[PDB]
């Protein structure tokens, strides 16, 4: 009985921790995408 | 009330994790995994009870439905919240509520469906034993909850 | 907190590529684009909430003192070299800070805020993402500033 | 009507070089030549623009009241050369004040309606430039103004 607790609240622990991560990383990769846009627009605009 | 759509999509996600062709299916090795990932709260014989209808040896495959119809029953069992207190009010030093840290070496890797190596590690640094000592059985629930 | 005039500038530095005509005003649905332009790294759902912090409508146009009337509020941190490094740790090969490329492929696509087909198309193009290899996530975090 | 006399009479003057038999109206090849004089600074596309804008069939001929309405939509504009040193500030490595004759290579030739091999050969001899080095935006603009 403390055995399939212990297994749950480990187990759901680092599925927690490896979805945050998960979203944290999405949203520097978006970051990353949007600053990439943002200075090729800018280049352009600027160059004209 | 049980499946809103949002339910479906939370629990898909989760099993997705696992799946690496999109086809909907995983290896029986990673259903207790998805399982615990979402909270839910088995026995590694219950598990097993359900892999005698589908494995030759534990290294088979499994659908999202057959994960999802296990689950669908395991959502409407109990808690374990009376459970696991009758579980710890049998590993108590002395009767205040606090249980003995080489009894809970026994509880870890003796009695039942136990715990490997490197995993009774993470028990030892979540209660930061370096010696003998003891933890409070109420505070250790409200905390694995 | 209060403002400075140099951070006041660089807000202007990504806020002014936008403001095309000069107007001092924006319809608020762009504010998000300018706020990742500008290098916080926030989420649809803490945009949504730094527009709660000033009751502020997503369909509508927020004028420039508006703006840093928001900033002078902002609630959400989102550039720190520690914060997105330890988001790295739990995908570590073995410790010397390894990712497998085709793995973080694998759960961007299934988990949480999931990376799009056509926004796969984009990466491949705008970031060079290896479909067989692995990288040192130390180097991998100032690639993406 | 938009125009003084006085600045009627100095864009006739001008016009009058290009309209060259005094009947007045310019044909469409030397409309980017006279407004280019007149202090202008219309893109390819703009005068694409101002031409399909009067006629998207036409003659290949504009009248001289139409040509100060194209006039008249660029006189609204308040450019000034400030804005010119902050659009270099933009390709500067340091802030030192200085484009690399490289990156200027790529600006001209690269990026947006592109300069023509004889206009970067133009624009090199009245420049003074020697070597792949770098130049001064400052000491530039004052030279464009």
């Amino acid at each position: 009985t403390i055995q399939k607790y212990w297994r749950m609240y480990v187990v759901r622990r680092r599925y927690k921790i490896r979805r945050a991560a998960t979203i944290v990383i999405q949203s520097y990769l978006r970051g990353y995408l949007t600053r990439n846009r943002y200075r090729k627009i800018l280049r352009e605009y600027k160059a004209v | 009330d049980q499946l809103t759509e949002e339910q479906i999509a939370e629990f898909k996600e989760a099993f997705s994790l696992f799946d690496k062709d999109g086809d909907g299916t995983i290896t029986t090795k990673e259903l207790g995994t998805v399982m615990r990932s979402l909270g839910q709260n088995p026995t590694e014989a219950e598990l097993q009870d359900m892999i005698n209808e589908v494995d030759a040896d534990g290294n088979g495959t499994i659908d999202f439905p057959e994960f999802l119809t296990m689950m669908a029953r395991k959502m409407k069992d109990t808690d374990s919240e009376e459970e696991i207190r009758e579980a710890f009010r049998v590993f108590d030093k002395d009767g205040n509520g606090y249980i003995s840290a080489a009894e809970l070496r026994h509880v870890m890797t003796n009695l039942g469906e136990k715990l490997t190596d490197e995993e009774v590690d993470e028990m030892i640094r979540e209660a930061d034993i370096d010696g003998d000592g003891q933890v409070n059985y109420e505070e250790f629930v409200q905390m694995m909850t």
